[PDB]
RNA sequence: GUAGGAUAGUGGCCUACCAUGGUGGUGACGGGUGACGGAGAAUUAGGGUUCGAUUCCGGAGAGGGAGCCUGAGAAACGGCUACCACAUCCAAGGAAGGCAGCAGGCGCGCAAAUUACCCAAUCCUGACACGGGGAGGUAGUGACAAUAAAUAACAAUACCGGCUGGUAAUUGGAAUGAGUACAAUCUAAAUCCCUUAACGAGGAUCCAUUGGAGGGCAAGUCUGGUGCCAGCAGCC
């Protein structure tokens, strides 16, 4: 027996049922270009997560209102959505979960938030910054654009303290140019 | 009464085809930049994409 | 009409069991005849080239499709394997070692090639695709 | 970066540390000296000595 | 069924006598299985279909049978005895065998890794706090499978479409990890990861590939060659 064998893993996306739907391709390309995604796999992963959440909400809604399982799971799901900012306080019913779109999840990406708050001139510029370690959520440096920012952590986004844009110690290019100009 | 087909004819057209060198072209960006170019070409800037 | 008795579960099950054999796919997968076929239930098989042959294309096409007579090493059965791509028969020689795969239709002829259910994937340990694209070179010996 | 986490132990005395700590940790702290040995060589020597009886068994394993 | 023998014990388990009973289209008996069973795996309106050698549970085996000592516990095989099949050494008189354990080799095939380090973790075992553990772990190979995620970002100039956007191997400075390497860290000791002195990008040569462009099905009535040939084509 190898103890590593007991670790489990799972897939995060599925391929489209029909590879070459023109309208679907156009919509996916529009979303990818708008949100600066590297490929369709990220969009499909977000769609998979949204489908899972919507399926859970629908399954809960099938149950009777006074069902303890429905109450518990619906409260948990609503709390999760409120924590991650998908739903507002006024949206305090499971029905509003079914009205969630892929755009709602995409808007919570650290890349999108970095672009929106004004730390980047473009979505691609934001992506490059996060992957180059110029962004921190709280006191932790984050280099994953897919990072889902919670409502509480949204206001803590700031430049990394060890980066040229957040502190001192400019980059190697700037240091080399300064050394060259010193003569 | 002809030479229609035989085993000795293998590779006929491929051998007959004149050789043309591949043009040296600048590499296209990859991944996110490639998708950005595609989005700009198909939505922002703008018949089929390869029409004449 | 169908039997509907609440106590007719045995009859329904047995009727379905008998009628399943009318299904060609079920019979193919449950008669145990896959082991008597040239591949014996395998995706690929290695063999030795016996002779190059040309097969006339079926109507309405007219051409000479290039194939090789291959003897499978593991059971000695003789089959005909198509050689795809232009001029690829030149990379095949008598007594060569060839990997043989199915033609994609699960033991049935494809296209205008009659009575051919196999194709050559590798020759002398080198892929025919690589040989066609000049990526690799056929071993001298 | 800029932060790290580990585990620390503080013993009442070096005697207690030596009595309770692992040999590798004692070597790391310098309180013990690593001894060079090969487990395969030890196994081979033991197997060789298995075939010899008496006092000569001591030098039998050398071979 | 009666009475005994044997067994740790019940029992045709076996012996002596007695009776003719026992199963079967509600499929006995016989045959096949490329059949170890289950927990489970794949796909999911519902019902269903297919798979389950393999780390957990139960069973069986140690080349094929059979017999047996020791022992609480074995019909044990990294225990023994005999036959059968293979098979090493020999001074030819004899003597020794069991990798479906960890590596590794031949063969087989479409088809699967190093003859490495360690008891530091988990636990087992012995007279035993201490020894041992190819159980187990570490590291090597590893595009089975799964996760995240680079291959560029921003301005000036020139072109274009309506201050706003797209293009340019034109210009400009900024950013950074792939790599490289003190050091520390990790580690049973190493290695890897994380961190980080000094380096590390302009055709950012630090050059993305695999398949296709008649329809299914996204994409050329472009140009040259061939001319039912060569070839393409899952189907048409
Ligand atoms: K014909
Ligand atoms: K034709
Ligand atoms: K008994
Ligand atoms: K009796
Ligand atoms: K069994
Ligand atoms: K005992
Ligand atoms: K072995
Ligand atoms: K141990
Ligand atoms: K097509
Ligand atoms: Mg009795
Ligand atoms: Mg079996
Ligand atoms: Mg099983
Ligand atoms: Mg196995
Ligand atoms: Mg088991
Ligand atoms: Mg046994
Ligand atoms: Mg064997
Ligand atoms: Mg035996
Ligand atoms: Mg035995
Ligand atoms: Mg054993
Ligand atoms: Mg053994
Ligand atoms: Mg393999
Ligand atoms: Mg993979
Ligand atoms: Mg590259
Ligand atoms: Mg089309």
């Amino acid at each position: 027996v190898h103890v590593a064998f007991y670790r489990n893993y799972g897939k995060t996306f599925k391929k489209p049922r029909r590879p070459y739907e023109k309208e679907r391709l156009d919509a996916e390309l529009k979303l990818v270009g708008e949100y600066g995604l590297r490929c369709k796999r990220e969009l499909w992963r977000v769609q998979y997560a949204l489908s899972r959440i919507r399926n859970a909400a629908r399954m809960l809604l099938t149950l009777d209102e006074k069902d303890p399982r429905r109450i518990f799971e619906g409260e948990a799901l609503l709390r999760r959505m409120n924590r991650y900012g998908l739903l507002d306080e006024s949206q305090n019913k499971l029905d509003y979960v079914l009205s969630l779109t892929v755009e709602n999840f995409l808007e919570r990406r650290l890349q999108t938030l970095v672009f929106k708050t004004g730390m980047a001139k473009s979505i691609h510029h934001a992506r490059v910054l996060i992957r180059q370690r110029h962004i921190r959520v709280g006191r932790q440096v984050v280099n994953v654009p897919s990072f889902m920012v919670r409502l509480d952590s949204q206001k803590h986004i700031d430049f990394s303290l060890i980066s040229p844009f957040g502190g001192g110690r400019p980059g190697r290019v700037k240091r080399k140019n300064q050394k060259a100009a010193a003569k | 009464g002809k030479v229609h087909g035989s085993l000795a004819r293998a590779g006929k057209v491929r051998g007959q085809t004149p050789k043309v060198a591949k043009q040296d072209k600048k590499k296209k960006p990859r991944g996110r930049a490639h998708k950005r170019m595609q989005y700009n070409r198909r939505f922002v800037t703008a018949r089929g994409p390869n029409s004449s | 009409g169908k039997t509907r008795g609440m106590g007719a579960g045995r009859k329904l099950k047995s009727h379905r069991r008998r009628q399943r054999w009318a299904d060609k796919s079920y019979k193919k997968s449950h008669l145990g005849n896959e082991w008597k076929k040239p591949f014996a239930g395998s995706s690929h098989a290695k063999g030795i080239v016996l002779e190059k042959i040309g097969i006339e294309a079926k109507q309405p096409n007219s051409a000479i499709r290039k194939c090789a007579r291959v003897q499978l090493i593991k059971n000695g059965k003789k089959i005909a394997a198509f050689v795809p791509n232009d001029g690829c028969l030149n990379y095949i020689e008598e007594n060569d070692e060839v990997l043989i795969a199915g033609f994609g239709r699960k033991g049935h002829a494809v296209g205008d090639i009659p009575g051919v259910r196999f194709k050559v994937v590798k020759v002398s340990g080198v892929s025919l695709l690589a040989l066609f694209k000049e990526k690799k070179e056929k071993p001298r010996s | 970066g800029g932060k790290s986490t580990g585990f620390g132990l503080i013993y009442d005395s070096v005697e207690n540390a030596k009595k309770y700590e692992p040999k590798y940790r004692l070597i790391r702290n310098g309180l013990d000296t690593k001894v060079e040995k090969s487990r395969k060589q030890m196994k081979e020597r033991k197997n060789r000595a298995k075939k010899v009886r008496g006092v000569k068994k001591t030098k039998a394993g050398d071979a």
